[PDB]
RNA sequence: UAUUGACGACCCCGAUUGGUUCUACUACAAACG
């Protein structure tokens, strides 16, 4: 799973978090523009845009602070056992070695299809029933893939520095990220292809914040959360985040400008 | 003979798949769309997710591992039935009976007779899907064939290549869960489908294969303690902080919505009701079955379904008869077994 | 002095393609013209750190220490796509 | 004038986006008390 993948996924329920409290619209605005708004412009980063403000010269270009890696399953194969299953023809036939084979069943077409499982679909022509001509397709769905977990990865150095300095600064753009997390935990992020066409629904059962040399009150996100809810945090840190969450939704500026 | 219309010429430009982001309808809003003919697509708002069995014994073994059905013909749709499948007016009016075949698709005020739907099997008596090895299919117990079991030749299994078998199924009255996952709809789009999962008792949806045989009748209905609908207002407190906060309960709300709903068809497809809307009418008779208690079989000369299948020959008898038409759904009329 | 270092890609893996593609927002699906494709080297290839240091102090610096730690830490990120996956 | 007489599967992927935007040399050492 590319973490390009896990990142639009992040960033468009990001965007989408920000834009429902300032009930702000996507619909007139081209893909440059419509990824171009607040707070995600410093976490999940800017195109580089040198503009003309005036007089003055500045680039709206800033890295993303969220760093995401691929993710990888707990399931591997060797380079050819692959390219069997690419490479098979018939779905009846020479496939399923291949998949015995890459499952690592390779005498159990039970358990090797409780892994990778080929699935039919069809269309079905709405006067007539039957099947649409043409429309029958199959997919290799990874049933039973195994994944490691997601590495998330944010660089609060690059934050404070966007924010010139500024740790109080950091509460918004942490209590964004805790609210992304809590819809990756509540199935409200599904990933991959297909999310809406039987496919891409995650169950989240452990978020690990683990920061080093954090600024004191950030501090209490150093967590094991289990919770979908984030209510492993301690109360007072994230009331002490939902302040300034609200302070910042009451006046949503560009939080790096001075 | 060739018809003089082709059938894609008989349903109207706003019946066809959309083309353009501009001429979405409900479904292709809710569902999403592809544009078949180009450039154009939308992702769909409805997402369909954490389907689980309930059930741990689901599947019907029929009584050991190797055995299995051989399951009736599920032959191809064959619109070149005009009487079927031809409409005489673009509200979807069965044909006339008693005309020829060439009044079929023959004028442009001719229509499609729309959406095809398997209406469910109502009234299929007590042990009708038991024991399914069994070949009753040549005995009317309680008044039905076993219709969705292909006969036996000479006492040997009719295998052949048209028809399929299955090693299985799932039990009736098992149970499944699932969750629909929803974005921006409207009272009226959200009142649609919260009124197909709360359609009244012994309306059942038809699902998976086999439908022509009586498979896949299942009921919906929604469990409301998982349900967690919100306007954006609603999420605009949801996500206005990291403490838990209060859920609306949407339960004071499902009926209006299904009002919205049913009001706008009431008004769009002018009626004085709801359920007297011909596509309302049509696909409630659809979920709810036929109450004369006529059996549902494919056309056929006989009451039994004989082990050699000429369903054709119902249609022979038909043409040389009184060349009946497909009644209306809405009106519930059975056909003759001889239609002459 | 930092020298080219070639990468050894492991047994002789050929080089990944990897697709791209921007999601518009409004409607959820592909944005027209934002798709792209990169070339990436796999993971487990390796190269030589080529690293040459002229001290006219005595010792070695701690700051190049620290990176050295950094280094072995996996702390530094190379090339393009630093947030999105790579590197 | 309406008879002759039963067999038989099909669909196998389809449509589209295929790069977009920014940075394009900057300071120097030779000029100038």
């Amino acid at each position: 799973i590319p973490g390009s993948s896990i990142k639009g996924i992040l960033r468009t329920q990001a965007e989408r978090i920000i834009r429902t409290i300032c009930q702000s619209n996507g619909s007139e605005k081209n893909f440059l523009e419509q990824l171009r708004i607040n707070l995600v412009n410093e976490l999940f980063g800017s195109a580089s845009l040198s503009q003309k403000q005036n007089g003055k010269d500045i680039d709206l270009g800033k890295i993303g602070a969220l760093a995401v890696n691929d993710c990888f399953s707990s399931l591997s194969m060797t380079p050819d056992q692959w390219k069997a299953v690419e490479n098979a023809t018939e779905m009846t036939g020479n496939l399923q070695p291949a998949l015995k084979q890459a499952t690592g069943y390779p005498n159990n077409i039970s358990q090797a299809y409780k892994v990778l499982q080929p699935a039919m679909h069809v269309a079905v022509d709405r006067w007539t029933g039957g099947a649409a001509e043409g429309m029958l397709y199959s997919v290799l769905e990874p049933i039973g893939v195994t994944w490691e977990p997601i590495q998330v990865h944010l660089d609060i150095a690059r934050l404070k520095n966007y924010y010139h300095g500024k740790e109080e600064k950091l509460k918004p753009a942490i209590a964004l990220l805790l609210l992304v997390l809590r819809d990756l935990a509540n199935k409200k992020i599904p990933v991959g292809y297909g999310t809406n066409r039987g496919m891409g629904t995650i169950t989240v059962s452990q978020i690990t914040l683990n920061g080093k040399a954090l600024p004191t009150e950030l501090e209490p996100l150093n967590k094991t959360m289990t919770c979908p809810n984030l209510t492993d945090l301690d109360e007072a840190f994230r009331q002490d985040l939902s302040t300034a969450w609200k302070e910042w939704i009451a006046d949503p500026i560009d939080l790096c400008q001075q | 003979g060739l018809y003089e219309i082709a059938p894609v010429d008989l349903l109207d430009e706003t019946l066809k798949p959309a083309t353009d982001k501009k001429q979405l309808s409900p479904a292709d809003r809710v569902f999403g769309w592809v544009n078949q003919r180009g450039n154009g697509c939308y992702k769909g708002q409805l997402r369909i997710h954490s389907v689980t069995c309930q059930h741990d014994d689901a599947i019907d073994d029929f009584g050991n591992q190797n055995f299995s059905v051989p399951l009736a013909i599920l032959g191809q749709p064959k619109p070149e039935q005009a009487r079927f499948y031809c409409a005489d007016d673009r509200k979807g009016i069965p044909l006339e009976d008693g005309y020829d075949r060439d009044d079929g698709y023959s004028d442009s005020e001719q229509g499609l007779r729309g959406r095809k739907v398997y209406p469910h099997h109502k009234g299929l008596p007590n042990g009708y899907w038991s024991n399914p090895t069994e070949d009753r299919s040549q005995q009317a117990i309680q008044g039905h064939y076993q219709e969705y079991r292909r006969p036996k030749k000479d006492g040997l299994e009719q295998r052949d290549d048209q028809n399929r078998s299955v090693k299985g199924w799932v039990k009736p009255l098992t149970e499944f869960t699932f969750e629909i996952d929803v974005t921006n709809l409207s009272e009226v789009e959200l009142g649609a489908l919260l009124w197909l999962l709360t359609l009244p008792d012994l309306h059942f949806h038809r699902l998976g294969g086999g439908k022509p045989l009586g498979f896949g009748s299942v009921r919906l209905d929604i469990d409301p303690d998982k349900t967690d609908l919100r306007n954006g207002a609603g999420w605009r407190d949801y996500y206005g902080s990291l403490l838990e906060t209060s859920q609306p309960d949407f339960t004071t709300l499902i009926s209006q919505w299904i009002n919205a709903f049913q009001t706008a068809v009431k008004e769009e497809y002018g009626s004085s009701s709801f359920d007297q809307v011909t596509f309302i009418k049509a696909s409630g008779q659809s979920l709810q079955g036929f109450h004369d208690n006529a059996s549902i079989h494919y056309p056929r000369s006989t009451p039994e379904p004989k082990p050699d299948g000429e369903a054709f020959k119902w249609f022979v008898a038909n043409e040389k008869g009184r060349r009946l038409a497909l009644p209306a759904l809405e009106k519930s009329q059975s056909f003759p077994i001889k239609p002459s | 002095i930092v020298d080219d270092a070639v990468i050894h890609i492991p047994n002789n893996a050929d080089v990944e393609i990897r697709e791209g593609v921007g999601i518009d927002r409004h409607f959820g699906t592909a944005a027209n013209g934002f798709k792209y494709s990169r070339a990436v080297i796999p993971k487990g290839s390796k190269f030589k750190l080529p690293l040459t240091f002229d001290s006219q102090d005595d010792g070695l610096p701690n700051a190049l220490i620290q990176l050295l730690c950094a280094l072995e830490a996996g702390d530094i990120r190379l090339g393009a796509a630093k947030t999105r996956g790579l590197g």
